[PDB]
RNA sequence: AGAACUGGCGCUGCGGGAUGAACCGAACGCCGGGUUAAGGCGCCCGAUGCCGACGCUCAUCAGACCCCAGAAAAGGUGUU
RNA sequence: CGUCGCUUUUUGAUCCUUCGAUGUCGGCUCUUCCUAUCAUUGUGAAGCAGAAUUCGCCAAGCGUUGGAUUGUUCACCCACU
RNA sequence: CCAUCUGUGGGAUUAUGACUGAACGCCUCUAAGUCAGAAUCCCGCCCAGGCGGAACGAUACGGCAGCGCCGCGGAGCCUCGGUUGGCCUCGGAUAGCCGGUCCCCGCCGGGGGUCCGGUGCGGAGUGCCCUUCGUCCUGGGAAACGGGGCGCGGCCGGAAAGGCGGCCGCCCCCUCGCCCGUCACGCACCGCACGUUCGUGGGGAACCUGGCGCUAAACCAUUCGUAGACGACCUGCUUC
C-alpha cells in the first residue's frame, strides 16, 4: 500500500530523561540505566521540547510489516520508562506434590540451586542474566520473586525456571510440578 | 533527521532528464513517485516530473496548493530565488564544475604553471611551522 | 599498475562478477578483508545450501574431487573461477591476475582500499531484508581461523588511527598555513577556474 | 540389492591411508593447552620401550566385585633417561596457521645431537655449528643473539623447546640423538621464555615433566608386519574351501554402476608401522636407576614396600631383545605401541 | 616527451556466441564509457605495438627489436562505450587483454 | 498401435532452444561492407556499464522462457 | 460412499536398444546409498495414573542376529533380542 | 574375544517449549528483536600431508685449480610486458563530516555543550609532481632549508607475507634545484610509422677487472633388522 505516515508517542515522566544517539536509546532513571539499540529496524526517533520531554516516532515510508513495527518501538520504550522508575518484580509459586522443592541461591542472589524436584537426586542449578536478583519471599511458602531493571532480562530468566522444572517422560497433565510464574507487578509499587 | 521535505511549494533542482540543472517549484504531489512542478522564471514548463528525477533544495516558497502559473511567478519573483540559488554554496559547486569541464588547454596551462607555483608557497611555509613546533617541544 | 579492492560491505555475486570482468581485461586485481563479503538471504538459509555444496562429494575416492575450500578468501577466490573459462589458458591466466587476501597483509595495508558501489549491500539490497556475513558461515563451517584473524584486524585498525590522526594533524597545519597567504596573485586563476 | 542381513564395516575409515608412515619418532600431532596462571612446565618427554612384565597391586575401587585385593595388570616399562634441553623455537600465529618465528640453539652443543644432522658421520667433516658456536662469543653476534630474544619475547604467542635423548646412556647400538621438539605451556610468554634460557644445554629429568599415577598419552609407531593380505591386513571373512582361486579373498570388490573401485573397500596392501595415538595409560612407577658408587649403586628398583629386596627391575635374563635397563624409567598399565627398542614419545 | 597515444585494450575478436570472426577486432579505449561520447574516436589510426627477437625499423636509423601492426577505428559497437577496429592483418589473440595504442592522427578536432 | 490434412526429417547445413533428427527462425557457389529474423544483452559469452517505467513476491525445498524434461485435489488471520 | 496423488522394491503393456553372444535363478562374500523409522537420541499428542502401548515430528549417526525344513527369492517355525 | 589394554568435547542450531511484542486499542513463540534445544550437522581429538609455505645448520684447495659477497666498467645471447606515481581512519546509511572551550587516561587519548559544511569541494568526477626542449645573457617576485650522492657515522619504527620506512651528525658540493620578465643560440635533417618511460628490466654463458671471505656434503658400496617383494626405511664404521 505504502502509506504516508503513522506516529506514536510516548510521554516522559520527570525523574526520567531520555537521550539518544541515533535509533540507540539511552534511559536514565532513578533506580539505574539501561538502553537498546534498534539499529535493525528502519524508523526515526524525536525527542521535541523542553519541559515536557514527548518522544515521536514516526515512519514516512512503510508496508504493513513495517508499519506493525512502529508500535512495537514505542512499547519497548514504556517497558523502559516503567523499568527506570518502578522495576519489574515477576514473583512466582512452586507448586508440589508428595515432594517439597528445596530451593536456594549461591551466588549472590544470582545463581538458583533447586534439589528435591519431584525426588530426584539431581540438582538443577540456574544462573541467571546479569541484571535481576534472586530473592526467596517471606511470609509466604515457596514463592520466588524476581527484581530488575529491565523486563526481557527478568522475565527470560523468570522463563529458565519454569523450563528447567519440566516433567519428562510423563503424563504433564497430572504430576503438576514446577516453579511457575504467578504474578507481573513492579519493585517500587503505585507510581 | 529528514531536515527537507517535499511540500506544495518546496524547490527543487533536477538533476538528470530533458531539463537537467534547472530548478522547480513543487506544486501538487501526483502519486507516490510522480509531483506536479514548473518553474515560471527558470524557463521548464508545467508538468509531472519523477521523484527520482529531482533534488531537494532548502528554499520553500508559500504559494497555495495547486495555483496557475501567474501566482507561482509572483512567489519566484517576490522571494528572489534566482539570486538566492547563486549565492548558496551548492551552485556555486555547479558553476565551478562547468568551467572546469569548459577549460581550454592554454588556459589548462596557466593553472598548471600557476598551481605549481603556490603550492612551493605553502610547502616552504608548511615546513616553517613545523620547525618552530619541535621549537617549543625541545626545551 | 593494481587496484585494491575492501570486500566488506560488498554483495558476494555482484562483487565477483565484476572482479571476473576486469580480470579478463587484462588488470591485476587484488580484494582484500575478503571476510566481512555480505550475501543474500538469511544466514540460516546460506549455511544450508554450503552444507548442500560439502556433500557434492565424489563416491569412489573423496580426495580427488571436489576440493570443498572454507575459509573466506578461497570462497570468493571459487566463486571467480566459477565466472571464468578456467578450462582454457586465457582463463587460466586470468585468474592469475588474481590475488585475494582474507584480512589485510601488510603489502597491502597502507595502500588506498576502493570500493565498488555496483556491489555494495548498502546500495543493492532493499533494507528490511536479511543477509549473511561470509565470516561467520566460514567460521560455522570449518574455519578455525577467525578469532586469529580479529584479533590482527584491531591489531592493524588501531595503528591505522593513529596514522589518520596525524594525518589530520599535518591537514589542519597546511591549512592554517594557507591562511597566511601571500599568494593571492595566484588564487585569481584557480577559483576563476574551479579551485 | 539390500545384503538380507546387515553387518558392520571391516575396519575404520578414520585410520585410511594403511601406509608406511613418514617418521620412525612419533609426531605430536597436538600439544595440551597452555595457560598463564598455571606453572611453567614441560608437556612431552622421549622413550624407549623396553619389554612388558606384570604386577601385582591392591586393588582400591568401592563399589565392585574386586575391592581390596589384589589383582595382576600387564605393564610396559619405558626407559627414558633425562633429556637435554637445546633450542628454543617461538611460533607467533597467522590467518594461515602458526609459524616457526626463528630459532636459537645451545652455546656448546653436544656430540650426539649433532651425529643426527648427517646421513654419513664417518665420511664428514663433522663441521656443523663450528661457525654458529663463535657466535656465542664473539660480541658483535652476541649482542644481537640477545636482540632475537626480544623480538621472541615481544611478538610469538606460543614457544617451544628443543631436546634430545642422551643415547649414550642406553644399551642399543645407534648412538644418534633423537631431536624433539616439545612445548611450554606455562604462564605468560616472558616467563615462560626465561624458563628455557635458563636451562640451555641442561638435563631435564622425568620426574619433572611427568607425575605418579598421572594420566598420559603414548605416540609411536605401530608393529611393522609387511605387506600382508586381505584376511590379515581389515579382517575379513575367508571363503570355504572349495572356492578356485583363492580362500583368504574379498569376493565382490564392489557393484556394477559406481563402475570404479571406492575407496571404502578391503584389499591387500602394508600391514603395520602406522603412526598411532594411545589415549589414557596410567603412570604406575617413576623409578630412578643405579645411583652411587660411594658405597654402592644400589639396583634397588621394583622393591615395593612389601616386596623389601635388593632387586631391579630388569628381569633375571635382561630383558628380551633389548638389553639391560640402568637408567630412570616409567611403567604403564596395558599395552603400548611398538616394538621392543622404539622411540614412542610419552605426552600428557 | 610524453604520451601523444590514448591508452586501449583488445578485449576479443567481433563474435556471435559459436562463431568468432577474425577480421575485426573490437576493443576498450579507456576513459570512455558510453556509446555517446565515442564518437571522437571513429577513424583513429590505432596501433599494437610488440616484440620479436629480429630486427625491423623504418625511421630509427637502426633497427630494433619492436614491430607493429596498424589499423583503424570502424565505428562503435554498443550502448557501453566499445569500439570495433580493423586492422591490416589480423591480431593474433596472443594480445587478448594487453594493450594497444590508439593514436590521434586523422583528426577533425 | 492405427488413419486424415498440411508441412518436415529421411537426403539438409546454418542462427537460436546449455546438450539434441523432427521445435523456432532460416535453407548453402567463394568473399567484403550493411542490416535483421528467431533469440537475447550480471559474468563465463558478442550486446542494458539505460541515473529504464510501474507494480508483485521472502521460500528452514524461492523462482526463472514453445516443444521440454517433474506434479494435483484441499488448505493458509502470509501478503496484495 | 466418493475422490486426488506419488513411487518403480510386484506384475503387466510396449518392442526403442543388444541375435559376427552384454554369461541366465539363488546362496556366499563385501561396499555404499535411499527413508515411506523397527530400535536408539530429543520431542508433541492419546480414550497417556504408573507400567506397557498407540498415533505424529527433526532424524538414516548407528545397529537390525543364531537355527530346523526347502534349490529356493518368498514362506513357516524354534530361540534370543 | 582363546590372553591383555585403550577409545576422547565444543559450536551454531533441527524438532519442540518459551521470552518480550505488534499486526488486530486485548490476545499471540514472530512480523522486527531474544532463550533453552538433540544419537543429526561442522570443527576438535585422531589418520594422511599440496607443482603449499616457514625457521635453522652446513656449504667443496691441493698441487695448481675452485666458490660466495661487495665495487666495477666492456660486449654479444635469450624472454618480453608497460609508457608518471596517490605513502593507509573506522564506519554509518531513518545518517554522517570538520574545527573546537570544559572535566578524565603515563605531554599525548575519552566525553558533552558550541561552530561549521553537506547531492559530500578538509570532493581518488579527487589530490601532488607535472605538458622539464635545453642553455646563455639578464631583471623582478619567492626563498636562506640548500638537493641529488659512491658519501662516512648514528639511531628506531615495521613479523599477517616485516624485506620497507623515518630521523640525525659530519661531507667532496650546489648556492643557477620554482613563478613572471630580458637576450639569442643549439640537426632548422627540408609535411609523415614502431617516437617518449619504467630500465645502468628478467634469465643464462663466458672473459680484462678491485677488495672481502669461504674450505663441505649427498648417493652408491659396506653393515644393521626397530624395516623389507624389489626400491624404500631405521642404524654402525676414530688407529681405541
Ligand atoms: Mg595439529
Amino acid at each position: 500500500m505504502k502509506t504516508i505516515l503513522s506516529n506514536q508517542t510516548v510521554d516522559i515522566p520527570e525523574n526520567v530523561d531520555i537521550t539518544l544517539k541515533g535509533r540507540t536509546v539511552i534511559v536514565k532513571g532513578p533506580r539505574g540505566t539501561l538502553r537498546r539499540d534498534f539499529n535493525h529496524i528502519n524508523v526515526e526517533l524525536s525527542l521535541l521540547g523542553k519541559k515536557k520531554k514527548r518522544l515521536r516516532v514516526d515512519k514516512w515510508w512503510g508496508n504493513r510489516k513495517e508499519l506493525a513495527t512502529v508500535r512495537t518501538i514505542c512499547s519497548h520504550v514504556q517497558n523502559m520508562i516503567k523499568g527506570v522508575t518502578l522495576g519489574f518484580r515477576y514473583k512466582m509459586r512452586s507448586v508440589y506434590a508428595h515432594f517439597p522443592i528445596n530451593v536456594v541461591i549461591q551466588e549472590n542472589g544470582s545463581l538458583v540451586e533447586i534439589r528435591n524436584f519431584l525426588g530426584e537426586k539431581y540438582i538443577r542449578r540456574v544462573r541467571m542474566r546479569p541484571g535481576v536478583a534472586c530473592s526467596v519471599s517471606q511470609a509466604q511458602k515457596d514463592e520466588l520473586i524476581l527484581e530488575g531493571n529491565d523486563i526481557e532480562l527478568v522475565s527470560n530468566s523468570a522463563a529458565l525456571i519454569q523450563q528447567a522444572t519440566t516433567v519428562k517422560n510423563k503424563d504433564i497433565r497430572k504430576f503438576l510440578d514446577g516453579i511457575y510464574v504467578s504474578e507481573k507487578g513492579t519493585v517500587q509499587q503505585a507510581d | 533527521v529528514f531536515r527537507r521535505f517535499v511540500e506544495v511549494g518546496r524547490v527543487a533542482y533536477v538533476s538528470f532528464g530533458p531539463h537537467a540543472g534547472k530548478l522547480v517549484a513543487i506544486v501538487d504531489v501526483i502519486d507516490q513517485n510522480r509531483a506536479l512542478v514548473d518553474g515560471p522564471c527558470t524557463q521548464v514548463r508545467r508538468q509531472a516530473m519523477p521523484f527520482k528525477c529531482m533534488q531537494l533544495t532548502d528554499f520553500i516558497l508559500k504559494f497555495p496548493h495547486s495555483a496557475h502559473q501567474k501566482y507561482v511567478r509572483q512567489a519566484w519573483q517576490k522571494a528572489d530565488i534566482n539570486t538566492k540559488w547563486a549565492a548558496t554554496r551548492w551552485a556555486k559547486k555547479i558553476e565551478a564544475r562547468e568551467r572546469k569541464a569548459k577549460m581550454t588547454d592554454f588556459d589548462r596551462f596557466k593553472v598548471m604553471k600557476a598551481k605549481k607555483m603556490r603550492n612551493r608557497i605553502i610547502k616552504n611555509e608548511v615546513k616553517k611551522l613545523q620547525k618552530a613546533a619541535l621549537l617549543k617541544a625541545s626545551p | 599498475q593494481v587496484l585494491v579492492l575492501d570486500g566488506r560491505g560488498h554483495l558476494l555475486g555482484r562483487l565477483a562478477a565484476i572482479v571476473a570482468k576486469q580480470v579478463l581485461l587484462g588488470r591485476k586485481v587484488v580484494v582484500v578483508r575478503c571476510e566481512g563479503i555480505n550475501i543474500s538471504g538469511n544466514f540460516y538459509r546460506n549455511k544450508l545450501k554450503y552444507l548442500a555444496f560439502l556433500r557434492k562429494r565424489m563416491n569412489t575416492n573423496p580426495s580427488r574431487g571436489p576440493y570443498h575450500f572454507r575459509a573466506p578468501s578461497r570462497i570468493f577466490w571459487r566463486t571467480v573461477r566459477g565466472m571464468l573459462p578456467h578450462k582454457t589458458k586465457r582463463g587460466q591466466a586470468a585468474l592469475d591476475r588474481l590475488k585475494v587476501f582474507d584480512g589485510i597483509p601488510p603489502p597491502y595495508d597502507k595502500k588506498k582500499r576502493m570500493v565498488v558501489p555496483a556491489a555494495l549491500k548498502v546500495v543493492r539490497l532493499k533494507p528490511t531484508r536479511k543477509f549473511a556475513y561470509l565470516g561467520r558461515l566460514a567460521h560455522e563451517v570449518g574455519w578455525k581461523y577467525q578469532a586469529v584473524t580479529a584479533t590482527l584486524e584491531e591489531k592493524r585498525k588501531e595503528k591505522a588511527k593513529i596514522h589518520y590522526r596525524k594525518k589530520k594533524q599535518l591537514m589542519r597545519l597546511r591549512k592554517q598555513a594557507e591562511k597566511n597567504v601571500e599568494k593571492k596573485i595566484d588564487k585569481y586563476t584557480e577559483v576563476l577556474k574551479t579551485h | 540389492s539390500h545384503r538380507k542381513f546387515s553387518a558392520p564395516r571391516h575396519g575404520s575409515l578414520g585410520f585410511l591411508p594403511r601406509k608406511r608412515s613418514s617418521r620412525h619418532r612419533g609426531k605430536v600431532k597436538s600439544f595440551p593447552k597452555d595457560d598463564p596462571s598455571k606453572p611453567v612446565h614441560l608437556t612431552a618427554f622421549l622413550g624407549y620401550k623396553a619389554g612388558m612384565t606384570h604386577i601385582v597391586r591392591e586393588v582400591d575401587r568401592p563399589g565392585s566385585k574386586v575391592n581390596k585385593k589384589e589383582v595382576v595388570e600387564a605393564v610396559t616399562i619405558v626407559e627414558t633417561p633425562p633429556m637435554v634441553v637445546v633450542g628454543i623455537v617461538g611460533y607467533v600465529e597467522t590467518p594461515r596457521g602458526l609459524r616457526t618465528f626463528k630459532t636459537v640453539f645451545a652455546e656448546h652443543i653436544s656430540d650426539e645431537c649433532k651425529r643426527r644432522f648427517y646421513k654419513n658421520w664417518h665420511k664428514s667433516k663433522k663441521k656443523a655449528f663450528t661457525k654458529y658456536c663463535k657466535k656465542w662469543q664473539d660480541e658483535d653476534g652476541k649482542k644481537q643473539l640477545e636482540k632475537d630474544f626480544s623480538s621472541m619475547k615481544k611478538y610469538c604467542q606460543v614457544i617451544r623447546v628443543i631436546a634430545h635423548t642422551q643415547m649414550r646412556l642406553l644399551p642399543l647400538r645407534q648412538k644418534k640423538a633423537h631431536l624433539m621438539e616439545i612445548q611450554v605451556n606455562g604462564g605468560t610468554v616472558a616467563e615462560k621464555l626465561d624458563w628455557a634460557r635458563e636451562r640451555l644445554e641442561q638435563q631435564v629429568p622425568v620426574n619433572q615433566v611427568f607425575g605418579q599415577d598421572e594420566m598420559i598419552d603414548v605416540i609411536g609407531v605401530t608393529k611393522g608386519k609387511g605387506y600382508k593380505g586381505v584376511t590379515s591386513r581389515w579382517h575379513t571373512k575367508k571363503l570355504p574351501r572349495k572356492t578356485h582361486r583363492g580362500l583368504r579373498k574379498v569376493a565382490c570388490i564392489g557393484a556394477w554402476h559406481p563402475a570404479r573401485v571406492a575407496f571404502s573397500v578391503a584389499r591387500a596392501g602394508q600391514k603395520g608401522y602406522h603412526h598411532r595415538t594411545e589415549i589414557n595409560k596410567k603412570i604406575y612407577k617413576i623409578g630412578q636407576g643405579y645411583l652411587i658408587k660411594d658405597g654402592k649403586l644400589i639396583k634397588n628398583n621394583a622393591s615395593t614396600d612389601y616386596d623389601l629386596s635388593d632387586k631391579s627391575i630388569n628381569p633375571l635374563g635382561g630383558f628380551v631383545h633389548y638389553g639391560e635397563v640402568t637408567n630412570d624409567f616409567v611403567m604403564l598399565k596395558g599395552c603400548v605401541v611398538g616394538t621392543k627398542k622404539r622411540v614412542l614419545t610419552l605426552r600428557k | 616527451s610524453g604520451r601523444l597515444w590514448s591508452k586501449a585494450i583488445f578485449a576479443g575478436y567481433k563474435r556471435g556466441l559459436r562463431n568468432q570472426r577474425e577480421h575485426t577486432a573490437l576493443l576498450k579505449i579507456e576513459g570512455v564509457y558510453a556509446r555517446d561520447e565515442t564518437e571522437f574516436y571513429l577513424g583513429k589510426r590505432c596501433a599494437y605495438v610488440y616484440k620479436a627477437k629480429n630486427n625491423t625499423v623504418t625511421p630509427g636509423g637502426k633497427p630494433n627489436k619492436t614491430r607493429v601492426i596498424w589499423g583503424k577505428v570502424t565505428r562503435a559497437h554498443g550502448n557501453s562505450g566499445m569500439v570495433r577496429a580493423k586492422f591490416r592483418s589480423n591480431l593474433p589473440a596472443k594480445a587478448i587483454g594487453h594493450r594497444i595504442r590508439v593514436m590521434l592522427y586523422p583528426s577533425r578536432i
